């Protein structure tokens, strides 16, 4: 059958995790703030030709519970990291979550793709360049993202299989 | 001050359950008390009645209180839509215990959360206001129908509400 990639979405309270999940998975913005214990969704799609299925955990941001996370990390194939661009404590929080997936993998090639959410909102605190430096230097890819517009949707969960199947085949 | 005491008649898939009631502590946090005890007898043109237990997880606490969306993103408080923490003497010391739910400081509204365990890791953050008095199996009872991330299998409702003291 064909492949199913599990991915994990991480990043502090409020960035957006479910909203893009939700985006990708049900096509809709959520816009009130149900904050999530855990989900999970699946979905089919078709990346660079190859149908695949997409596995998909929707994290809690609380900070209270950064002890629970291990047992998904483990769990998880790839992770996106998702900060939101008019949070600079979200994008602060973003090193935090690298460097657990590290350490709990313990490993440097964990797929992993970085996600500046709310791009259509107009308080931007985060720089652009900020965010594309801290990729390069985790050596992953940085996508904007807009949950509400659905910009870079696709692009941010695609990118992160691309990723994994790189990782698989390194 | 007088402690009031109030109760929900618990019903599943519109089939009752039980009764639970509550003292609510108003000889430390009137405010809070004086809120879910409005709420619960619906005096003010709104409250519990007819509104569900949106998340039950079993091991800890089920929580309920969205009587505007009833979706587990709504309720409001008598005060508006939100009040302060008013504070925080009483802890989460074990089950039975009733607490505000909220999205961070000074957000409390009308949803709350019954432990059925001790959550000490909340005291400081959610103002705890009241404890079940009678009915705690109950609350144990309701938890059959409970899930890890708290979604229910059973639609579990607060048939009736009121004062009782
Ligand atoms: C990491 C997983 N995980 C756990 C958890 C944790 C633990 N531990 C931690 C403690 N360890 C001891 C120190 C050793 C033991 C292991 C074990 N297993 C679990 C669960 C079952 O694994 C899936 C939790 C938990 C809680 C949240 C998110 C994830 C969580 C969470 C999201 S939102 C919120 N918390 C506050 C929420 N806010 C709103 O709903 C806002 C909505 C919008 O505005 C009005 C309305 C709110 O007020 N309450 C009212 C209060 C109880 C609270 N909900 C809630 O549900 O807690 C659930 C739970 C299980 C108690 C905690
Ligand atoms: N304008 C705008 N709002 C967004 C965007 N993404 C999410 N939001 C809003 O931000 C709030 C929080 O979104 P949510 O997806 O619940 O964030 P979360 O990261 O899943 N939070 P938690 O960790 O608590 O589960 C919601 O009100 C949602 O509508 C976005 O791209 N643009
Ligand atoms: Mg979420």
């Amino acid at each position: 059958s064909m492949t199913e990639y599990k991915l994990v979405v991480v990043g502090a309270c409020g960035v957006g995790k479910s909203a893009l999940t939700i985006q990708l998975i049900q096509n809709h913005f959520v816009d009130e703030y149900d904050p999530t214990i855990e989900d999970s969704y699946r979905k089919q799609v078709v990346i660079d030709g190859e149908t695949c299925l997409l596995d998909i955990l929707d994290t809690a941001g609380q900070e209270e519970y950064s002890a629970m996370r291990d047992q998904y990390m483990r769990t998880g194939e790839g992770f996106l990291c998702v900060f939101a661009i008019n949070n600079t404590k979200s994008f602060e929080d973003i090193h935090h979550y690298r460097e657990q997936i590290k350490r709990v993998k313990d490993s440097e090639d964990v797929p992993m793709v970085l996600v500046g959410n709310k791009c259509d909102l107009p308080s931007r605190t985060v720089d652009t360049k900020q965010a594309q430096d801290l990729a390069r230097s985790y050596g992953i890819p940085f996508i904007e993202t807009s949950a509400k517009t659905r910009q870079g949707v696709d692009d941010a969960f695609y990118t992160l299989v691309r990723e994994i199947r790189k990782h698989k085949e390194k | 001050m007088v402690n009031p005491t109030v109760f929900f008649d618990i019903a599943v898939d519109g089939e009752p359950l039980g009764r639970v009631s509550f003292e609510l502590f108003a000889d430390k946090v009137p405010k809070t008390a004086e809120n879910f005890r409005a709420l619960s007898t619906g005096e003010k043109g709104f409250g519990y009645k007819g509104s569900c237990f949106h998340r039950i997880i079993p091991g800890f606490m089920c929580q309920g209180g969205d009587f505007t969306r009833h979706n587990g993103t709504g309720g409001k408080s008598i005060y508006g839509e939100k009040f302060e923490d008013e504070n925080f003497i009483l802890k989460h010391t074990g089950p039975g215990i009733l607490s505000m739910a909220n999205a961070g400081p000074n957000t409390n509204g009308s949803q709350f959360f019954i432990c059925t365990a001790k959550t000490e890791w909340l005291d400081g953050k959610h103002v705890v206001f009241g404890k079940v008095k009678e009915g705690m199996n109950i609350v144990e009872a309701m938890e059959r129908f409970g899930s890890r991330n708290g979604k229910t299998s059973k639609k579990i409702t607060i048939a009736d509400c009121g004062q009782l003291e």
